[PDB]
Protein backbone atom coordinates (compact mmCIF):
# COMPACT_ATOMS: atom_id res chain seq x y z
CA UNK A 1 0.00 0.00 0.00
CA UNK A 2 1.49 3.27 -1.24
CA UNK A 3 1.32 6.51 0.76
CA UNK A 4 2.91 9.97 0.59
CA UNK A 5 5.05 12.11 2.88
CA UNK A 6 5.32 15.87 2.38
CA UNK A 7 8.15 18.03 3.70
CA UNK A 8 7.76 21.67 4.72
CA UNK A 9 8.91 23.17 1.42
CA UNK A 10 6.48 20.99 -0.51
CA UNK A 11 8.65 18.22 -1.89
CA UNK A 12 6.71 14.95 -1.95
CA UNK A 13 8.07 11.45 -1.39
CA UNK A 14 6.19 8.26 -2.24
CA UNK A 15 6.71 5.19 -0.05
CA UNK A 16 5.06 1.77 -0.06
CA UNK A 17 4.23 0.37 3.37
CA UNK A 18 2.64 -2.71 4.93
CA UNK A 19 0.08 -2.81 7.76
CA UNK A 20 2.66 -4.20 10.21
CA UNK A 21 5.29 -1.53 9.48
CA UNK A 22 6.46 0.54 12.45
CA UNK A 23 6.81 4.31 12.48
CA UNK A 24 10.55 3.71 12.88
CA UNK A 25 10.42 1.62 9.69
CA UNK A 26 8.68 4.50 7.91
CA UNK A 27 11.34 6.92 9.15
CA UNK A 28 14.01 4.55 7.83
CA UNK A 29 12.30 4.41 4.44
CA UNK A 30 12.17 8.22 4.40
CA UNK A 31 15.85 8.58 5.26
CA UNK A 32 16.56 6.07 2.50
CA UNK A 33 16.10 9.02 0.12
CA UNK A 34 16.78 11.74 2.71
CA UNK A 35 19.72 10.51 4.79
CA UNK A 36 18.42 12.25 7.93
CA UNK A 37 18.66 10.27 11.18
CA UNK A 38 15.30 9.46 12.78
CA UNK A 39 16.37 11.48 15.82
CA UNK A 40 15.63 14.62 13.79
CA UNK A 41 12.60 13.54 11.74
CA UNK A 42 9.07 13.87 13.09
CA UNK A 43 5.86 12.63 11.49
CA UNK A 44 2.55 14.47 11.86
CA UNK A 45 -0.92 13.14 11.04
CA UNK A 46 -4.25 14.84 11.77
CA UNK A 47 -2.46 17.32 14.01
CA UNK A 48 -1.01 14.51 16.15
CA UNK A 49 2.64 13.52 16.33
CA UNK A 50 3.28 9.96 15.20
CA UNK A 51 4.33 7.75 18.11
CA UNK A 52 7.53 6.01 17.06
CA UNK A 53 6.73 2.67 18.69
CA UNK A 54 3.24 2.37 17.21
CA UNK A 55 2.39 0.52 14.00
CA UNK A 56 1.19 2.11 10.77
CA UNK A 57 -2.12 0.26 11.15
CA UNK A 58 -2.69 1.80 14.59
CA UNK A 59 -3.34 5.24 13.09
CA UNK A 60 -5.57 3.65 10.40
CA UNK A 61 -3.40 5.12 7.65
CA UNK A 62 -4.61 4.56 4.08
CA UNK A 63 -2.92 4.89 0.72
CA UNK A 64 -2.18 8.35 -0.60
CA UNK A 65 -2.94 9.93 2.77
CA UNK A 66 0.00 12.26 3.32
CA UNK A 67 1.83 11.93 6.63
CA UNK A 68 3.52 15.32 6.94
CA UNK A 69 7.23 15.25 7.71
CA UNK A 70 8.80 17.94 9.87
CA UNK A 71 12.36 18.50 10.97
CA UNK A 72 13.57 18.72 14.56
CA UNK A 73 17.32 19.24 14.76
CA UNK A 74 17.59 20.43 18.36
CA UNK A 75 16.20 17.13 19.62
CA UNK A 76 18.60 14.25 19.19
CA UNK B 1 21.63 17.99 4.97
CA UNK B 2 24.62 20.20 5.76
CA UNK B 3 22.69 21.84 8.60
CA UNK B 4 21.59 18.55 10.16
CA UNK B 5 25.15 17.25 10.06
CA UNK B 6 26.38 20.49 11.62
CA UNK B 7 23.87 20.37 14.48
CA UNK B 8 24.78 16.76 15.25
CA UNK B 9 28.50 17.61 15.25
CA UNK B 10 27.99 20.55 17.58
CA UNK B 11 25.66 18.52 19.81
CA UNK B 12 28.45 15.99 20.30
CA UNK B 13 30.87 18.37 22.04
CA UNK B 14 28.87 19.67 25.02
CA UNK B 15 30.33 22.80 26.59
CA UNK B 16 33.85 21.86 25.47
CA UNK B 17 32.89 23.03 21.98
CA UNK B 18 35.24 23.69 19.10
CA UNK B 19 36.83 26.59 17.31
CA UNK B 20 35.16 28.01 14.22
CA UNK B 21 37.84 26.60 11.94
CA UNK B 22 37.85 23.42 14.04
CA UNK B 23 34.13 22.97 13.43
CA UNK B 24 34.85 23.72 9.77
CA UNK B 25 37.51 21.01 9.70
CA UNK B 26 35.19 18.44 11.26
CA UNK B 27 32.26 19.15 8.94
CA UNK B 28 34.54 19.26 5.90
CA UNK B 29 36.04 15.90 6.80
CA UNK B 30 32.59 14.40 7.35
CA UNK B 31 31.38 15.60 3.95
CA UNK B 32 34.61 14.43 2.31
CA UNK B 33 33.90 10.96 3.66
CA UNK B 34 30.32 11.84 2.79
CA UNK B 35 27.15 11.47 4.84
CA UNK B 36 26.57 8.42 2.64
CA UNK B 37 27.74 5.40 4.76
CA UNK B 38 22.50 7.67 -0.18
CA UNK B 39 22.94 8.62 -3.82
CA UNK B 40 19.56 10.36 -3.61
CA UNK B 41 21.10 12.61 -0.95
CA UNK B 42 24.73 12.48 -2.09
CA UNK B 43 28.63 17.57 -4.48
CA UNK B 44 31.65 19.12 -2.75
CA UNK B 45 31.23 21.73 -0.03
CA UNK B 46 33.33 24.84 0.51
CA UNK B 47 34.11 27.05 3.49
CA UNK B 48 31.47 29.45 2.17
CA UNK B 49 28.86 26.73 2.68
CA UNK B 50 30.03 26.12 6.25
CA UNK B 51 29.93 29.82 7.07
CA UNK B 52 26.47 30.22 5.50
CA UNK B 53 25.01 27.29 7.42
CA UNK B 54 26.53 28.47 10.70
CA UNK B 55 25.07 31.91 9.97
CA UNK B 56 21.63 30.33 9.71
CA UNK B 57 22.21 28.38 12.93
CA UNK B 58 23.44 31.49 14.76
CA UNK B 59 20.30 33.24 13.55
CA UNK B 60 18.37 30.38 15.10
CA UNK B 61 20.23 31.05 18.36
CA UNK B 62 21.61 27.50 18.46
CA UNK B 63 25.26 28.61 18.70
CA UNK B 64 26.82 31.21 21.00
CA UNK B 65 30.24 32.83 21.28
CA UNK B 66 36.28 33.77 18.84
CA UNK B 67 34.92 30.91 20.92
CA UNK B 68 32.08 28.85 19.44
CA UNK B 69 29.77 26.86 21.71
CA UNK B 70 26.53 24.89 21.65
CA UNK B 71 23.32 26.28 23.15
CA UNK B 72 20.04 25.00 24.57
CA UNK B 73 12.06 32.47 23.23
CA UNK B 74 13.77 33.88 20.15
CA UNK B 75 13.52 34.83 16.47
CA UNK B 76 13.08 32.75 13.31
CA UNK B 77 13.70 32.86 9.56
CA UNK B 78 11.46 33.01 6.51
CA UNK B 79 13.13 29.95 4.94
CA UNK B 80 12.13 30.88 1.38
CA UNK B 81 20.00 16.62 -13.79
CA UNK B 82 20.84 17.16 -10.12
CA UNK B 83 24.51 17.75 -10.98
CA UNK B 84 23.43 20.74 -13.06
CA UNK B 85 22.10 22.54 -9.98
CA UNK B 86 24.84 21.14 -7.74
CA UNK B 87 27.64 22.59 -9.88
CA UNK B 88 25.98 26.00 -9.50
CA UNK B 89 27.48 26.66 -6.08
CA UNK B 90 26.37 30.23 -5.42
CA UNK B 91 22.95 31.36 -4.19
CA UNK B 92 21.19 37.59 -1.04
CA UNK B 93 18.35 39.00 -3.14
CA UNK B 94 16.08 41.98 -2.47
CA UNK B 95 12.34 41.60 -1.82
CA UNK B 96 9.46 44.05 -2.36
CA UNK B 97 6.65 44.60 0.17
CA UNK B 98 4.06 43.07 -2.15
CA UNK B 99 6.20 39.95 -2.45
CA UNK B 100 6.78 39.97 1.30
CA UNK B 101 3.05 40.00 2.01
CA UNK B 102 2.50 37.26 -0.55
CA UNK B 103 5.11 34.95 0.94
CA UNK B 104 3.97 35.59 4.51
CA UNK B 105 0.36 34.90 3.55
CA UNK B 106 1.32 31.69 1.76
CA UNK B 107 3.37 30.49 4.73
CA UNK B 108 0.65 31.19 7.28
CA UNK B 109 -1.91 29.54 5.00
CA UNK B 110 0.14 26.37 4.58
CA UNK B 111 0.86 26.07 8.30
CA UNK B 112 -2.84 26.65 9.01
CA UNK B 113 -3.72 23.82 6.63
CA UNK B 114 -1.10 21.66 8.35
CA UNK B 115 -3.08 22.04 11.59
CA UNK B 116 -8.51 28.03 10.76
CA UNK B 117 -6.46 30.97 9.46
CA UNK B 118 -7.13 33.52 12.20
CA UNK B 119 -5.94 31.32 15.05
CA UNK B 120 -2.97 30.37 12.88
CA UNK B 121 -1.90 33.98 12.40
CA UNK B 122 -2.48 34.68 16.09
CA UNK B 123 -0.32 31.75 17.19
CA UNK B 124 2.40 32.57 14.67
CA UNK B 125 2.56 36.09 16.06
CA UNK B 126 2.52 34.65 19.60
CA UNK B 127 5.77 32.84 18.79
CA UNK B 128 7.16 35.95 17.05
CA UNK B 129 6.80 34.19 13.68
CA UNK B 130 8.82 31.31 15.09
CA UNK B 131 9.56 27.91 13.64
CA UNK B 132 7.13 25.02 13.54
CA UNK B 133 8.63 24.01 16.88
CA UNK B 134 5.63 25.79 18.37
CA UNK B 135 3.46 23.34 16.44
CA UNK B 136 5.68 20.53 17.71
CA UNK B 137 4.97 21.60 21.28
CA UNK B 138 1.29 21.82 20.34
CA UNK B 139 1.40 18.19 19.23
CA UNK B 140 3.23 17.45 22.47
CA UNK B 141 0.67 19.44 24.48
CA UNK B 142 -2.02 21.99 23.54
CA UNK B 143 -2.65 23.68 26.87
CA UNK B 144 0.53 25.72 27.52
CA UNK B 145 1.12 26.28 23.81
CA UNK B 146 -2.35 27.80 23.63
CA UNK B 147 -1.66 29.73 26.83
CA UNK B 148 1.30 31.38 25.09
CA UNK B 149 -1.31 33.50 23.33
CA UNK B 150 -3.79 32.85 26.15
CA UNK B 151 -6.27 31.23 23.76
CA UNK B 152 -25.95 49.13 31.10
CA UNK B 153 -22.71 48.61 29.21
CA UNK B 154 -19.93 48.85 31.82
CA UNK B 155 -17.36 50.46 29.53
CA UNK B 156 -20.05 52.70 28.00
CA UNK B 157 -22.11 53.63 31.06
CA UNK B 158 -24.98 54.65 28.76
CA UNK B 159 -27.38 51.67 28.94
CA UNK B 160 -28.38 49.59 25.93
CA UNK B 161 -30.02 46.27 25.21
CA UNK B 162 -28.17 43.03 24.63
CA UNK B 163 -13.74 36.32 25.79
CA UNK B 164 -17.00 35.86 27.74
CA UNK B 165 -17.51 39.63 27.32
CA UNK B 166 -20.29 40.38 24.82
CA UNK B 167 -19.92 44.14 25.09
CA UNK B 168 -21.37 46.76 22.77
CA UNK B 169 -19.44 47.61 19.62
CA UNK B 170 -18.94 51.23 20.69
CA UNK B 171 -16.44 50.56 23.48
CA UNK B 172 -14.81 47.78 21.45
CA UNK B 173 -14.31 50.23 18.58
CA UNK B 174 -12.93 52.78 21.04
CA UNK B 175 -10.40 50.28 22.40
CA UNK B 176 -9.39 49.08 18.93
CA UNK B 177 -8.99 52.63 17.63
CA UNK B 178 -6.89 53.56 20.65
CA UNK B 179 -4.63 50.54 20.24
CA UNK B 180 -4.19 50.74 16.46
CA UNK B 181 -3.86 54.52 16.34
CA UNK B 182 -1.25 54.53 19.11
CA UNK B 183 0.63 51.81 17.15
CA UNK B 184 0.23 49.53 20.18
CA UNK B 185 -1.90 46.80 18.57
CA UNK B 186 0.88 44.36 19.46
CA UNK B 187 -0.55 41.83 21.94
CA UNK B 188 -4.14 43.04 21.79
CA UNK B 189 -6.40 41.62 24.48
CA UNK B 190 -9.73 42.19 26.19
CA UNK B 191 -9.48 45.28 28.46
CA UNK B 192 -11.62 43.51 31.06
CA UNK B 193 -9.24 42.20 33.69
CA UNK B 194 -8.32 38.50 33.67
CA UNK B 195 -9.33 38.28 30.00
CA UNK B 196 -6.16 37.54 28.00
CA UNK B 197 -7.69 36.70 24.63
CA UNK B 198 -5.79 36.01 21.43
CA UNK B 199 -7.55 38.45 19.06
CA UNK B 200 -8.77 37.15 15.73
CA UNK B 201 -8.18 40.23 13.59
CA UNK B 202 -11.26 39.40 11.54
CA UNK B 203 -13.28 39.75 14.74
CA UNK B 204 -11.24 42.90 15.35
CA UNK B 205 -12.16 43.90 11.80
CA UNK B 206 -15.77 43.44 12.89
CA UNK B 207 -15.06 45.71 15.88
CA UNK B 208 -13.94 48.44 13.47
CA UNK B 209 -13.60 48.27 9.68
CA UNK B 210 -12.38 51.73 8.70
CA UNK B 211 -10.43 51.98 5.41
CA UNK B 212 -7.67 53.82 7.26
CA UNK B 213 -7.85 51.13 9.96
CA UNK B 214 -7.22 48.50 7.28
CA UNK B 215 -4.10 50.38 6.18
CA UNK B 216 -2.91 50.69 9.78
CA UNK B 217 -3.46 46.97 10.44
CA UNK B 218 -1.73 45.92 7.21
CA UNK B 219 1.26 48.14 7.96
CA UNK B 220 1.38 46.78 11.51
CA UNK B 221 1.39 43.15 10.36
CA UNK B 222 4.07 43.98 7.78
CA UNK B 223 6.26 45.59 10.44
CA UNK B 224 5.74 42.73 12.88
CA UNK B 225 6.62 40.05 10.34
CA UNK B 226 9.66 42.02 9.18
CA UNK B 227 11.01 42.60 12.69
CA UNK B 228 10.79 38.93 13.74
CA UNK B 229 12.52 37.39 10.71
CA UNK B 230 16.15 36.63 11.52
CA UNK B 231 17.33 37.44 8.00
CA UNK B 232 15.29 40.51 7.08
CA UNK B 233 16.34 44.16 7.28
ZN1 LIG C 1 -19.65 49.79 25.35
ZN1 LIG D 1 -12.50 39.53 28.61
Amino acid sequence: MLIKVKTLTGKEIEIDIEPTDKVERIKERVEEKEGIPPQQQRLIYSGKQMNDEKTAADYKILGGSVLHLVLALRGG
Amino acid sequence: LLSCLLVRILKAHGEKGLHIDQLVCLVLEAWQKGPNPGHTVAVACTSTDVLSCILHLLGQGYVKRQILMYAAMGPCRGQAEAVATLASLQLGRTMSPQEVEGLMKQTVRQVQETLEPDVAQHLLAHSHWGAEQLLQSYSEDPEPLLLAAGLHCPVCVSPLGCCMHYCCKSCWNEYLTTRIEQNLVLNCTCPIADCPAQPTGAFIRAIVSSPEVISKYEKALLRGYVESCSNLT
